[PDB]
RNA sequence: AUGGUGAA
RNA sequence: GUUCUUUGUAAAGUGCCUUCGAAGAGUCGAGUUGUUUGGGAAUGCAGCUCUAAGUGGGUGGUUCCAUCUAAAGCUAA
RNA sequence: GUUUGACCUCAAAUCAGGUAGGAGUACCCGCUGAACUUAUAUCAAUAAGCGGAGGAAAAGAAACCAACCGGGAUUGC
């Protein structure tokens, strides 16, 4: 057997609830180095002839992630179930606890790293969302909770 | 700016033949003599006999005017078999 | 079968019941239109929109001069099932199949129709070159029990289908269809209507791609107004 | 020799990439050695092999989710170019003259065919666009020598620098498509043959002082869109191409149009048709069997009257061409 | 002693 | 020296006021078995049971004080 | 979807761009290492053998030396 925090993972969300989370995710991916780029052109072609507002992006760093988390500026985290250096991520889940930010375990990181335009992302997480999201976010972070705290409160407990 | 330029402005070799080009009509026309249009019994023994080993590949017919003639679906079956001579030729 | 999620049942149920609506709002307003009770309604007057490419709209009434016109089945809205008020429609024109397409006449009584299956079709006005090539491209004449539908091949089986009326080749049929003759009704409905090919036909890493792209430009070139007084969209069919 | 699997591991390419390798440069068969190595070095493998890499590339990019970066892949994606493969099978052009019998064949077929899922309808364009070019260089050239209107279709030759090179045409009735064709080698072949024809007619054009390519008048391609429509801008040697010389004729609905404009349009004569509407004609093509006009001022014939005319050059008398007569017997020109 | 050579 | 370029709300330094303020673990150490020195506190090195804290730990002399911050690396004379 | 593609892993290429062998060896850096020779001590952390680079090599900017009015990388006399 394994110790009650290895085993933790592998006990991800539903069906639907991975499908609408990624979903919603799909709506801020980060542009890739051709869409920044190609924008960059575009904005000195007009700075060479002659007030954007705060761009957002869904924030993945596993270091950027975890300093993000235990400040409280994180509202939903993505946990990686198949990370190979299990140790960079079994304090994830406690920390989120104490720190009281939602958080989610998901199969894969090649699906986190899909919607990020990367090949791996070990974790994935939201700070900041359009207010047309606001509503839908919170529904998630509700439906998150309820079927990942309360239907596995014992992912903690019982080896 | 493609097919803008002059190209111009081969089978010599003893291991190497050309391509023989497909021989002229063989009496295929339209509104040809009553002596093409051939016999019921033999019209019969040319449908009944197997593919790619006929003397013919169509009957030739007395068609009453030009508006009458009808369509032909099976030049793409002898295209396709020429096509496929062209590259499935011993030399 | 497969099992249901309720995701797809609720979409299509309310889909489904704003169609209704929108249906039962416009035949209201077309029977009072005709009532001729016009004193309290949006607008009177028909339109009808002409979008061609960049993009431009044109606004053109609607007159009771008879104009040839050709409708192509289109497959939508996706989640949309087909209410029995556009089906009866639907099936008088026998274009259930996707892309069929057949050539009807324009007339003040073929205008409401044409408002209700204006999402589910494409119409448009047709050059006489377009119309020639197809129907020399595509056609289907049932031949003898009579369950053969063999292609056009032979002008004198024109002349055995008809023959009374001087359609002797398919360019009578052409001319009479493009013409406002007097037997664009009769041929119209013996022409089995073509069944055009679809757009990509084609499933793979380049066909994949190249298929949402075209779906990307149909919503921008293809618009549902919803609205009671909405205009006929028209396309250039010459194009396809 | 060496089997065609060892040639194909030899070239480690697909069997359908090995096959279209195969039909362009012409390998015959159990194909020789020294052949096969000689054709690895083509940079059209080299072509194959970065298309391989850019589907691979793109399907992986799909299936991330990231319509972009496919978008922006495809978007730089340049095709192969067959412009030098054309050289060296043909070094000299009379070369390419001769062998252009096929290649018109071929393109006259696919330019009737129907759209199908087989082949784009962007394919069928450009080959009806290409029998455009080349009815109109035809007919301004006057190169038309023998028509034989066969079971199988029309027998055209034109003389092309008096290379007298024959094709056929179909007819425009509809075309029911067999499923025994494989239209993926007739494909490469299609293709072969509209780059050889675009080549061979921006010679042609510029050897006659013609700016190619022409474009197509935009008034009749919504009426008579075909070789008429095909309007050329620039910037005799026998009787057939003086026939029928400022001779303004009338086509019936029944006759067809298309093949009867071009022969019209070489010989030197003017075509009026009443399908166009959908005066001053010396004959009128009609095919009914009973006829009510009947004016005086016009001289009705049949199409085998011109038939005959351009196979013999004669200029016949129109004594048995009347309509509602039987026509002479129709013979081999050959 | 260390490092190598040969051998009825 | 001669010059051609500079580039951009770009970079760096000093004093003052405010808010923060992170240091290397099978590692030290103890135990045990061998080696090293002429080295009395075998320090140092070698196998292995065990194995810690951060106002902490090491090195020393006096009932407190003195110095440093190991378990990472580069550098010509 | 009885199906496609990704992540991870494992292999092949007479594929493209790269490097180590060995020699030399007075000096250096590590392993290993005896007897003659003298009353554990001593020849001797030497001789020989093994591995690694240079024109020098190692070390080098303190968990240092000190108990003084404190000094302040290593290196050699």
């Amino acid at each position: 057997k394994v110790p009650p925090t290895i085993a933790q993972f592998q006990y991800t969300l539903d069906r639907n609830t991975a499908a609408e989370t990624f979903k919603l995710f799909n709506k801020y991916r980060p542009e890739t180095a051709a869409e920044k780029k190609e924008r960059l052109t575009k904005e000195a072609a007009a700075v060479a002839e002659g007030a954007s507002p705060k761009p957002y992006a869904v924030k993945y760093g596993l270091n950027h992630v975890v300093a993000l988390i235990e400040n409280k500026k994180a509202k939903l985290v993505l946990i990686a179930n198949d990370v190979d250096p299990i140790e960079l991520v079994v304090f994830l889940p406690a920390l989120c606890k104490k720190m009281g930010v939602p958080y989610a375990i998901v199969k894969g990181k090649a699906r986190l790293g899909t919607l990020v335009n990367q090949k791996t992302s070990a974790v994935a997480a939201l700070t900041e969302v359009r207010a047309e999201d606001e509503a839908a976010l919170a529904k998630l972070v509700s439906t998150i909770d309820a079927n990942f705290a309360d239907k596995y409160d014992e992912v903690k407990k019982h080896w | 700016e493609n097919y803008q330029y002059d190209l111009w402005g081969n089978d010599h070799v003893m291991h190497l033949r050309a391509p023989k080009l497909p021989p002229p009509t063989n009496e295929e026309s339209y509104n040809p003599p009553e002596e093409y249009l051939l016999s019921p019994e033999e019209k019969e023994a040319w449908e009944n006999t197997e593919y790619s080993e006929r003397e013919r590949n169509f009957i030739p017919q007395k068609y009453s005017a030009l508006r009458k003639v009808p369509g032909y679906g099976e030049s793409i079956r002898e295209r396709f078999e020429r096509s496929l001579d062209l590259y499935l030729a011993p030399r | 079968n497969k099992f249901v999620r309720a995701e797809s049942i609720v979409a299509k149920t309310l889909a489904t019941s704003r169609e209704k609506e929108r249906i039962k709002r416009v035949s209201i307003l077309e029977d009072k239109k005709a009532k001729n009770e016009t004193q309290h309604i949006a607008s009177g007057k028909d339109f009808i929109l002409k979008i061609t490419e960049g993009l431009i709209r044109e606004k053109t009434t609607y007159d009771g001069k008879p104009a040839l016109l050709f409708i192509v089945r289109v497959r939508g809205p996706l989640a949309v099932n087909i209410p029995n008020k556009a089906f009866k429609i639907l099936s008088l024109l026998r274009l259930v199949e996707t892309n069929t397409g057949v050539f009807v006449k324009l007339t003040k009584n073929v205008y409401p129709l044409l408002k209700v299956i204006a999402p589910y079709v494409v119409i448009g006005k047709p050059s006489l070159s377009s119309i020639r090539s197809l129907i020399q491209k595509r056609g289907r004449i049932i031949y003898k029990a009579e369950p053969h539908e063999i292609v056009l091949n032979d002008n004198n089986i024109v002349e055995e289908q008809l023959g009374d009326h001087g359609i002797i080749c398919v360019e009578d049929i052409i001319h009479e269809i493009a013409t406002m003759g007097e037997s664009f009704s009769v041929c119209n409905f013996f022409l089995q209507p073509f069944k055009l090919n679809r757009e990509v036909s084609g499933f793979g890493s380049l066909n994949r791609l190249r298929k949402i792209k075209q779906r990307e430009a149909e919503s921008r070139t293809r618009q549902f107004s919803n609205a009671a007084t909405a205009p006929v969209i028209e396309v250039d069919i010459d194009s396809l | 020799f060496i089997t065609r699997s060892q040639a194909v591991r030899k070239l480690q390419v697909s069997l359908a990439d090995f096959r279209r390798l195969c039909i362009f440069k012409g390998i015959y068969p159990f194909y020789y050695a020294k052949d096969i190595q000689y054709l690895m070095h083509e940079p059209v493998l080299a072509k194959f092999r970065e298309h391989k890499t850019f589907a691979r590339k793109l399907t992986r990019a799909l299936g991330r989710g990231e319509v972009s970066s496919a978008k922006r892949l495809e978007e730089n994606r340049d095709s192969y170019t067959l412009d030098h493969i054309i050289k060296e099978r043909y070094p000299s052009f009379p070369d390419a003259i001769r062998d252009i019998d096929d290649a018109l064949n071929m393109l006259f077929l696919f330019s009737n065919l129907p759209s199908t899922n087989q082949v784009s309808s962007k394919i069928i364009n450009d080959a009806q666009k290409i029998c455009n070019q080349w009815l109109a260089y035809v007919a301004k050239e006057r190169l038309v020598r023998k028509v034989f209107v066969s079971i199988k279709g029309v027998y055209y030759q034109a003389n092309i620098k008096g290379e007298e090179v024959r094709w056929l045409v179909p007819f425009k009735f509809p075309e029911n498509i067999p499923s025994d064709v494989d239209f993926r080698i007739m494909l490469t072949f299609l293709e072969f043959y509209s780059t050889l024809l675009h080549f061979v007619l921006y010679k042609l054009y510029t050897d006659s002082g013609l700016i190619y390519p022409p474009k197509l008048d935009l008034k009749k391609d919504k009426i008579i869109s075909g070789l008429s429509s095909y309007i050329l801008e620039s910037r005799y040697d026998s009787p057939v191409a003086s026939l029928f010389s400022a001779f303004v004729f009338y086509v019936s609905r029944e006759v067809p149009i298309d093949i009867l404009e071009f022969l019209i349009l070489s010989c030197g004569g003017n075509v009026i048709s009443e399908a166009a509407m959908d005066s001053k004609v010396t004959h009128q093509i009609v095919d009914r069997p009973v006829l009510k006009n009947k004016v005086a001022g016009r001289t009705y014939i049949q199409p085998q009257w011109i038939f005959d005319c351009i196979n013999k050059g004669e200029l016949v008398p129109a004594n048995k061409y009347l309509p509602g007569e039987a026509l002479p017997p129709h013979l081999s020109p050959w």
